[PDB]
């Protein structure tokens, strides 16, 4: 049985929005959906 | 980094003394010829582009061995790095003259510069000469004694700021030595 | 120390630029305002042995519980060290009036204060009580001039806002 | 016993240490003079030879408190690089003692500046050559112009200190003496009259 | 509990900067966080790009002939598609990063360089170096870079928009890691082409061996000597610039040292530590003369205590003062100022100053006593 | 000893020169500040004992040097040190009136460090007491005279260190 | 360097004037042909840096084992220190030419250098090859037969002067042996 | 890193010489047997998987103290790291034989390897033996004299490339020593 960590895309849905960064732009498109 | 005002504050903080009227004689005289300090810094930053190509070419027309094959200024890349070096030192010296204190010079430019050149194989003799020609240009531009550029100034004496920037340049030279 | 000088030449050093006309223009205000902000400096420096005295007992008059056993000012040497702290803070305000910025305050009184005052059970409200008592007792033509009083009160309330 | 710092004295109020650590209140002078201390140090040989033959020995032998920044023999050997050579080569000619004197006199400072005296301080003074020299030691690095002191403080006779530096300090107002050359005279009397503009040329009336 | 969380943890929702960064060396020098704002002038995009080129290449000149490589991948950031972390991922996988830091390097040097570039830290222990070596040897350089960026430690510290910076954490697990961090970044006037020796060994400065020191320090737990941490360092580029009672900056080592001065200094320090260890026990026991009488005098002073103004007429004359917390007990303005001269007045503290400075003078002399044979001496 | 006038005259005489415009510049500079100097010297003569008392109280009065084992523990040593501080204040006043620190070199600093080292007097505490005296003196005489007096106070401290 | 020539002329020396001076020995050397010796040491100090660089690159392009790992010219420190050593030897032999006498060449660098290089494990024959390369470059610069480099001199023969540095470089190469 | 073509370019750049017709006889002969060089590299990279397990197992039946408890190859992790190191050295040697120059070998593999194996406690005696068995396999595979699995080649002589790879392997061995 191999040792497989959670990938980064599996962890990018738990993030906290920060408006001062570019990460505001992904919570643009998360919101009009 | 510090300036001329905070320099006396760390001196008074070493003894828990308030800055009294004895200490402010040196600083209210720093305010009186502050316009001469701005007029002196403006003369250097105006001709700073000529000063590096003046000094590095003077350093060449003295030690041809730098443009010799295998020499330290032999490649276009190495000549560009030497011209880039000169400008950084001229930038930090003009910071120190504007601040009235040499503190920003010897923790952001000269701290660790000794090993930087030693480890690179940069020859220190020509490094001294490139700084001293820039020092000679600085005293000529502050006292308005350049050969072919004169700048408009209000009349008065300026040898104190010239001696201050001359005191910064041999600090640079003793650091790279 | 953050001042008018050390701000504009680190902004120039981070960009790799020579001192431009904005850098020279910023120091021109350091010529005008230094007539007012230095006039409060010797005024606080010469009469600093009446301000610490008048702030220290006002701190204990607001909070008489500090002299109880088990509290911060229970014995004499603790009150002696308490007056020394108000002397330290007024010395840092005297320094900040001389540099022209909040440099010495942010280096020597502000950074790390919120850990030592919680670890050693020093109540910050009793610290800001003395500074506020110094703040409202500024007779604007009698203590100093008008602009020197403005420059003094603006450094007192900065310490008040930083301690709370 | 106590006070890790005991004291001198005798009689009641004593501690067990004689007055002055040896009962000598005013002690004799054990240090030698400037040229003496240099000559026994074994490293300032060229400096002492130049001081003697130059005539500056009389200046540094005076009782006045001096701070000398004598360069080691390494410093004089390090002049064989091109840049400093081009500035000081004509000081080898036997008729150029007058400029050797000013170069040497630039190394002598009136007043006794100890190394601990200069920590985190920037001082400007005039040396015996009459030229301003800046002495600043920041972060335990002492400098005299472009000197970079290497051996801090050797005490001398009349409160004069010696700092050993690793390079020679050229004075600021120093123009190198030019090499000797043949004196030239104009060959043609008419070739020089052709060189001078006449009034009608200053007017713009002539070519 | 004076420190609540570390900086390896994600930032709390109550604090603008991390709690560790407010009272470390972070607030002092230029090693701070440069955040890209959400809409940027074409002026202030270059403020981010200059910090990136200062950090990722780790102090490199980079002529604009060497910038026309990266004019494609900077343009996706200037548009606003690339984040800052994807920009440093694209810059690490470019060829100019490769030819400078991979293409003449031993593997230890390359691993310790991208620890310093892509993160703000030194190699921590040996076990985290070996896992990255085995990550490269089976998957290549491209997956090796993603092993650094795409894990937990990048996004909890930098996020996706702060540029990397040399981290002054304050909390170091393996301790030495602070000394390795200070010896990896060599102050403001150093680079990796110079510290790696890739120019002296190179031919016309190009094609240099990117060699490395301190790989004996990674394998055996043998920590970094003090001279590479105190002389050339970010500690003095990010210094507090204040008055230290022991000055921590080393003096340059003197030429022409002798063994006689070392012998007398080594006797001096041995006298001083013996004096300190006996002056310790007497302090806080027999420190005061009016200490036995402190309990006695309190009951004599407790009489005649009155509230309002004007008392203690002492015969016919009216005037009196009292009424003051510090004054009710006879203390003056000089009573709290005696703590401000203790460095030069406390009998115990004098020994502790002169112990440390005799140690600091001692430590440089045996660095100068490492050279024997063609070494001329003087007579002081 | 030589004051500002004596120093200018000496600089002119050592070159066989007559007093030219620069000498006149320096001489006018001294003559303009002479009256302030006299005012400060009078005020300092008025309050010497209180200045020394306040400096000692703020600098070393309650430290460990006044306790058993400290330099000035006994009454002899206390009196000797207050006499030393009186010397320093009086000579700083002389130097301020003269506008030249040569009297400090000739009458005070010559062989002082060696005497203190032979006696065992702590130099740092002495410099600290002189610094505290500088505060009180500048306080009492105002800003300009305080700057003038602090020049010679710092001269003494540098010559002692 | 500076004290190589006597320069007797002094005014009010009070030790020198009205006292005996090196008139018999110092003066004759200076009169006899010191201009040739001065063009000589100028032709060394204007070419010195290219000389040590070309020398160590000629040694390395003859023997690559020093630049191999395990070699003495590997590591950041060795390249820097070996360049420094070769230039120091050049500076001392330039002084020994300028003095016309090889005493300080013994006393300040050649005294106990071989045992130092044995204690450091420095290979000797490579340094002998280096100083022979410097000897060839020195006599090439002294005959003005540099194929790459030109200075103008007053016309004449400097053959006697050229041998001088060959004897000095052979003294170095034998003392290291 | 360099190759056989650029090796003569840094040799000519040391004297500012153009690469003339004398220099190109060594390089046009490098082109003539370039097909033999590709045919020699292809024979090594074909059996490179057998070569490591051949050499490391030979080093084990040399010395059973490596698989002894506490030995350097005692753990599966340590045996995998030794098989990993064998392959890295065989990879860089095949790089150097393909390039015709040993430059990529001793700044990417051998620079800093000796003090690494000293700091790890890796025994150097067995490190020499694991490299020498791989060298013996290399000369057998280039000259087509392997006990098992011969390879098809055009007829001709190949001892020059075999001597070149034998010259690379003792460079590796002298580096790790
Ligand atoms: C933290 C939680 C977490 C997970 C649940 C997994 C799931 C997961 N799988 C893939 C990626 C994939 N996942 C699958 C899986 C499948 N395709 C099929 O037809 C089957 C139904 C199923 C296997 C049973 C395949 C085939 C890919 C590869 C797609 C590709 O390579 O193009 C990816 C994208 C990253 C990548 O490309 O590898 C993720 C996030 N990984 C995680 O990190
Ligand atoms: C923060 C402060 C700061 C500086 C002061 C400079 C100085 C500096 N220059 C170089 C690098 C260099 N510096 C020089 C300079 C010179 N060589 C000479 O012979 C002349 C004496 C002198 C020019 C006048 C050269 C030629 C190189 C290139 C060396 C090489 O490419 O091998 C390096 C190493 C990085 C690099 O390779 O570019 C540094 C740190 N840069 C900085 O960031
Ligand atoms: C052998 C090679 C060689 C050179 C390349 C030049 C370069 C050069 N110029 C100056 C000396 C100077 N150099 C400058 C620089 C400049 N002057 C200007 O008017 C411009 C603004 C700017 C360059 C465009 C200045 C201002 C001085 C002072 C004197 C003057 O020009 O008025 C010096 C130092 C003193 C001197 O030697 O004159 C040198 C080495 N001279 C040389 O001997
Ligand atoms: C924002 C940009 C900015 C500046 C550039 C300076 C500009 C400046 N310089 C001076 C004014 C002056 N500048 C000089 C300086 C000199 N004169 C000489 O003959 C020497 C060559 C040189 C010495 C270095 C002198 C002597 C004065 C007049 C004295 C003084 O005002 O202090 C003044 C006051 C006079 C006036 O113009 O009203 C000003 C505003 N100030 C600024 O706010
Ligand atoms: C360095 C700056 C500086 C100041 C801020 C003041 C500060 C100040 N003034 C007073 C002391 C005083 N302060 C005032 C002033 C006032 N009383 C009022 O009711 C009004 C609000 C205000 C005038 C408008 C008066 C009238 C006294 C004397 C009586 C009293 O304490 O109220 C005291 C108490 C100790 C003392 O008597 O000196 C202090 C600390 N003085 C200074 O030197
Ligand atoms: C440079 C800036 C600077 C400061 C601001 C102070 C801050 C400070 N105060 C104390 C220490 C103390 N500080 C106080 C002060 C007070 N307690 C109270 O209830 C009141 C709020 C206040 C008096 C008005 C007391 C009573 C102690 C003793 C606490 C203890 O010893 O545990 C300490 C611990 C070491 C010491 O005893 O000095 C420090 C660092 N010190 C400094 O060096
Ligand atoms: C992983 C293990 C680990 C530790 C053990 C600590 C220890 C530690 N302390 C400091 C840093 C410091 N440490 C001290 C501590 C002291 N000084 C004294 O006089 C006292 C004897 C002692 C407190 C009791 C002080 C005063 C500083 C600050 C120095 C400064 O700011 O210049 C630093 C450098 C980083 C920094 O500047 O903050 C480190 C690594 N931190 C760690 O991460
Ligand atoms: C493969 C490696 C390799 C090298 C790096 C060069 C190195 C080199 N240069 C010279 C030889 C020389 N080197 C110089 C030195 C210089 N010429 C100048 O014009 C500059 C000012 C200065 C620095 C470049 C001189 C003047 C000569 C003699 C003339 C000549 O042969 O070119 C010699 C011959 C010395 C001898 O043994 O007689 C060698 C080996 N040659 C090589 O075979
Ligand atoms: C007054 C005259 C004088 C000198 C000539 C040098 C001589 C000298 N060189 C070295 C030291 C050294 N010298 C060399 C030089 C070389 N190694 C080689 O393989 C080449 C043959 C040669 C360069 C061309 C090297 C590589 C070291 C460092 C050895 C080491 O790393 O320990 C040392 C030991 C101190 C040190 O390590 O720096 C000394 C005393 N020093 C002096 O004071
Ligand atoms: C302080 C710096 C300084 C110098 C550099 C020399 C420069 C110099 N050289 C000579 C003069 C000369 N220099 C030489 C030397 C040579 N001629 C050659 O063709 C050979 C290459 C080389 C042999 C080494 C000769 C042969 C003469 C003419 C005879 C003589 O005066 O010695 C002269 C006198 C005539 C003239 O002005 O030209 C001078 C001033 N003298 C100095 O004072
Ligand atoms: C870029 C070039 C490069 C190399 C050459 C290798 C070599 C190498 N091997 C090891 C690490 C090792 N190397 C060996 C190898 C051996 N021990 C023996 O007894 C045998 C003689 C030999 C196998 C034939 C072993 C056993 C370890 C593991 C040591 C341990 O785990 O404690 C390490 C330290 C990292 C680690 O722990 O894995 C390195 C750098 N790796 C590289 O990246
Ligand atoms: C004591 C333990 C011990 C061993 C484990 C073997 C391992 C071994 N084989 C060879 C010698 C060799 N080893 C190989 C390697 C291989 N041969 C092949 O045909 C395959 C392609 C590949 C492994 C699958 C080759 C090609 C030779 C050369 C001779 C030949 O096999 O034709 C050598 C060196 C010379 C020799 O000793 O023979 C050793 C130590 N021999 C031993 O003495
Ligand atoms: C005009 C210039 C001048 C000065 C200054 C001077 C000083 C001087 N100070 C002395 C002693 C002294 N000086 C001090 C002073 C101090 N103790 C401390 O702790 C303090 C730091 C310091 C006071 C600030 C003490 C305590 C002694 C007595 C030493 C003893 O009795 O052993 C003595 C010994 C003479 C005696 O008292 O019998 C001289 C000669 N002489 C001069 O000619």
């Amino acid at each position: 049985v191999t040792g497989a960590v959670s990938s980064v895309n599996m962890r990018r849905f738990q993030r906290v929005p920060k408006v001062s960064g570019f990460s505001a732009k992904v919570t643009k498109k998360n919101v009009n959906k | 980094m510090l300036d001329a005002f905070s320099r006396v504050v760390v001196n008074s903080d070493a003894k828990a003394a308030y800055v009294g009227g004895s200490d402010l004689q040196a600083l209210k005289s720093f305010i009186a010829d502050g316009n001469k300090r701005l007029d002196a810094v403006n003369s250097i930053v105006s001709n700073a582009s000529c000063m590096v190509s003046d000094a590095v070419s003077g350093m060449i027309c003295e030690n041809p061995g730098l443009i010799s094959p295998g020499g330290n200024c032999y490649t276009n890349r190495r000549m560009a790095a030497c011209l880039r070096d000169g400008e950084i030192i001229l930038r930090y010296v003009s910071y120190a003259l504007l601040a009235g204190d040499a503190s920003v010079l010897e923790d952001r430019c000269l701290n660790g510069l000794k090993e930087t050149y030693i480890a690179l194989g940069v020859p220190t003799n020509s490094s001294i000469r490139a700084v001293s020609i820039m020092k000679a240009q600085a005293v000529a531009f502050i006292t308005n004694t350049a050969t072919e550029r004169k700048m408009s100034f209000a009349a008065g004496d300026c040898t104190s700021l010239a001696s201050e920037v001359a005191s910064y340049f041999d600090r640079v030279g003793a650091a790279i030595s | 120390m953050k001042s008018v000088i050390t701000t504009v030449v680190s902004a120039a050093d981070a960009a790799g630029r020579f001192p431009s006309n904005s850098d020279l223009e910023s120091i021109q205000g350091n010529i005008q305002r230094s007539a007012a902000r230095l006039e409060a400096a010797e005024k606080l420096a010469g009469n600093h042995e009446a301000v610490v005295k008048e702030a220290g007992d006002a701190c204990f008059a607001k909070y008489a519980y500090l002299k109880n056993p088990g509290e911060a000012g229970e014995n004499q040497e603790k009150i002696n060290k308490c007056y020394r702290d108000v002397d330290h803070y007024m010395r840092l305000v005297n320094y900040c009036l001389v540099v022209g910025g909040t440099g010495p305050l942010d280096e020597w009184g502000i950074a790390g204060a919120r850990e030592v005052y919680r670890t050693l059970n020093l109540p910050t409200s009793a610290y800001v009580a003395s500074i506020a008592y110094t703040r409202d007792r500024l007779c604007v033509p009698r203590d100093m001039s008008a602009q020197a009083g403005v420059e003094f009160s603006a450094y007192l309330d900065y310490l008040i806002n930083a301690l709370s | 016993a106590r006070t890790a710092y005991p004291y001198t004295g005798s009689g009641y109020g004593s501690a067990g240490v004689p007055y002055g650590q040896d009962t000598y209140g005013y002690k004799a002078t054990t240090a030698k003079s400037i040229t003496e201390t240099a000559a026994q140090a074994g490293v300032f040989n060229t400096f002492v030879k130049l001081l003697n033959e130059s005539g500056v020995e009389k200046l540094v032998e005076q009782a006045g408190p001096y701070t000398v920044f004598a360069p080691t023999d390494d410093a004089f050997a390090a002049l064989l690089e091109p840049h400093s050579f081009n500035k000081l080569a004509t000081l080898l000619r036997p008729e150029n003692n007058d400029a050797l004197r000013k170069v040497l006199m630039h190394h002598v400072i009136p007043g006794a500046f100890t190394s601990a005296s200069l920590m985190d301080r920037a001082v400007t003074v005039k040396s015996l050559a009459g030229e301003p020299i800046s002495i600043m030691g920041l972060n335990k690095l002492v400098t005299a112009g472009t000197a970079k002191v290497v051996r801090a403080d050797v005490p001398c006779a009349n409160g004069c200190i010696i700092h050993a530096v690793s390079s020679v300090i050229i004075p600021p107002n120093y123009v190198p003496v030019p090499q000797p050359t043949k004196p030239v005279f104009p060959r043609s009397v008419i070739a020089e009259i052709a060189k001078l503009p006449t009034p009608r040329q200053a007017l713009g009336l002539d070519p | 509990k004076v420190v609540d969380r570390l900086d390896s943890q994600p930032s709390a929702a109550f604090e603008q900067t991390k709690q560790v960064y407010t009272f470390s060396r972070y607030i002092l020098g230029p090693h701070r966080a440069v955040v890209a704002p959400v809409a940027m002038d074409p002026s202030e995009k270059e403020v981010v790009l200059r910090a990136v080129y200062r950090q990722v290449f780790g102090n490199a000149y980079i002529m604009e002939e060497e910038r026309a490589e990266l004019r494609v991948m900077e343009s996706q950031f200037l548009l606003g598609e690339l984040s800052v972390k994807e920009l440093v991922r694209a810059l690490a996988k470019s060829s100019t990063y490769k030819v400078r830091f991979f293409e003449g390097a031993v593997q230890y040097r390359f691993i310790e360089l991208c620890f310093k570039h892509l993160l703000g830290r030194a190699p921590d222990n040996h076990e985290e170096i070996a896992v990255h070596m085995r990550k490269y040897q089976q998957e290549g350089y491209d997956a090796e870079i993603d092993s650094y960026l795409d894990a937990g430690e990048y996004d909890n510290v930098f996020g996706d928009d702060t540029v990397p910076f040399l981290r002054f954490r304050g909390v170091y697990t393996p301790c030495d890691s602070f000394n390795r961090q200070c010896a990896l970044q060599g102050g403001w006037a150093n680079s990796d082409k110079a510290m790696g020796g890739a120019a002296l060994s190179g031919y016309n400065g190009s094609d240099g061996r990117q060699m490395s020191t301190m790989i004996g320090n990674y394998i055996s737990g043998k920590p970094i000597p003090y001279e590479k941490v105190a002389a050339d360092t970010p500690l003095k580029s990010t210094a507090p610039n204040w008055y230290a009672r022991p000055n921590p900056a080393l003096a340059p080592q003197p030429a022409y040292v002798s063994a006689k001065e070392i012998a007398e200094l080594r006797s001096r320090v041995s006298k001083l530590e013996a004096a300190w260890s006996v002056a310790v026990k007497q302090s806080a026991a027999a420190k005061d003369t009016v200490e036995t009488w402190r309990a006695a005098a309190k009951e004599m002073a407790a009489m005649r205590g009155i509230s309002p103004m004007g008392e203690a007429y002492f015969g016919g004359i009216a005037q009196k003062v009292d009424n003051g917390a510090l004054a009710q007990l006879g203390n003056k303005a000089s009573s709290y100022k005696k703590y401000l001269y203790a460095i030069e007045t406390d009998e115990v503290s004098r020994l502790e100053v002169d112990l440390e400075e005799a140690k600091g003078q001692l430590r440089v002399l045996e660095a100068a006593m490492a050279k024997s044979t063609p070494m001329t001496r003087t007579a002081e | 000893m030589q004051d500002a006038i004596t120093s200018v005259i000496n600089a002119a005489d050592v070159q066989g020169k007559y007093l030219d415009a620069n000498s006149v510049e320096k001489l006018r500079g001294y003559f303009q500040t002479g009256e302030l100097r006299v005012r400060a010297a009078a005020t300092i003569a008025a309050n010497a004992a209180t200045i020394i008392k306040e400096a000692v109280a703020k600098s070393l009065l309650y430290s460990d040097i006044t306790r058993p084992g400290g330099n000035m523990y006994t009454t002899r040593r206390y009196a000797a040190c207050i006499r030393d501080l009186d010397y320093y204040l009086r000579y700083a006043t002389y130097g301020m009136l003269a506008g030249d620190p040569s009297i400090l070199d000739e009458r005070v600093l010559n062989g002082l460090k060696e005497t203190y080292n032979s006696l065992g007097v702590p130099i740092g505490a002495t410099i600290q007491a002189i610094q505290a005296m500088k505060e009180v003196t500048g306080s009492l005489v105002g800003s300009d005279a305080g700057k003038e007096m602090g020049l010679y106070f710092d001269y003494i401290c540098s010559g002692l260190s």
